């Protein structure tokens, strides 16, 4: 099994391939646990987690862009919202939506795997579609 | 077992 | 915070696979792959999916395409979109407590998959595909 085989590959297969360099793969995964709080340090959002695809556990960080899109607010927008109660109330709403979305997250994750640090960055999230179903049928020779 | 999602979750092992 | 997880990953399985292929006992569950001519898989943690057909405090019974399974301890797991009512399609991460007459899990997470029906279309194929790629 190829690391480019659609619709997704497996972490256990990635690790067994013993990659020397940082490697992009797409896996279907959920968050087993978060491993830190949401952080805005550095001027950007980050949060660490352990995900599983059913074949392995993987420490990951999520990119700012993903967390901005779940919350509805960038770090600058969050800071600006502290300047006005009505806007800050909207950020709190966005934060609850994000917390919930991380709890329920189960999707295709494009991840950048650093084999030296045994961890990865999640670059993008994608929901499954009928093409994914068709690719899985084709891979199972059906 | 223990998970964290903005609070701790204790589960039986 | 300082978290603690099952030693092994949540393997994807179907109810019938537990019900009929599991052996060993509490705390030493293993799944037979004698049919596919391969060695036992270790079975603490699982990833299972189904339609909720019964909900009662923190227990649920769920139906996947192969059969029913139970889940205990849902009052303890993270609450996303509420989905512990009949009709919801959900995933469960759990630990295997019994395999027959009816598979039973201790719940670690349960999360809603209802808002995209394509999860349900894919699930049985996912189980099969994952099983093919474990040596």
């Amino acid at each position: 099994m190829d690391l480019y085989s659609p619709p997704f590959v497996y972490l256990s297969v990635l690790m067994a391939s013993k990659p020397k360099e940082v490697t992009t793969v797409k896996v279907k995964a959920f968050i087993v646990t978060l491993t830190g709080n949401l952080s805005s340090s550095g001027g950007i959002w980050s949060i660490t987690a352990k995900v599983s695809d059913g074949t392995a556990y993987l420490d990951v960080d999520f990119v700012d862009e993903i967390l901005t899109s779940l919350i509805g607010f960038s770090v600058p927008e969050m800071k600006q919202s502290k300047k006005d109660p009505l806007q800050y109330q909207k950020f709190l709403e966005g934060l609850q939506k994000c917390q919930r979305d991380l709890i329920d997250l189960c999707c295709l994750m494009t991840i950048s795997f650093n084999p030296s640090l045994s961890k990865a960055m999640v670059l993008a999230l994608q929901d499954v579609n009928m093409e994914h179903l068709e690719n899985l049928k084709k891979r199972l020779n059906k | 077992y223990r998970l964290w999602f903005f609070q701790t979750y204790k589960l039986p092992c | 915070a300082g978290v603690r997880l099952p030693r092994s990953p949540p393997l994807k399985v179907l109810a019938e696979q537990l019900r009929r292929d599991a052996e060993g006992g509490p705390g030493a569950w293993r799944l037979s792959r004698a049919a596919a001519g391969r060695g036992p898989l270790d079975l603490a943690a699982v990833w299972m999916q189904g339609r909720v057909v019964m909900a009662d405090r923190g227990e649920a019974r769920l139906r996947d395409p192969s059969g029913d399974f139970s889940v205990r301890g849902l009052e303890r797991v993270p609450r996303g979109r509420p989905c512990l009512v009949p009709g919801k399609y959900v995933m469960v991460m759990g630990v295997v407590q019994a395999c027959s007459p009816e598979p039973c899990l201790q719940a670690v997470k349960m999360t809603d998959l209802s808002d995209n029906p394509i999860h349900e279309s894919m699930w049985e194929l996912e189980v099969e595909d994952l099983h093919r790629n474990i040596p």
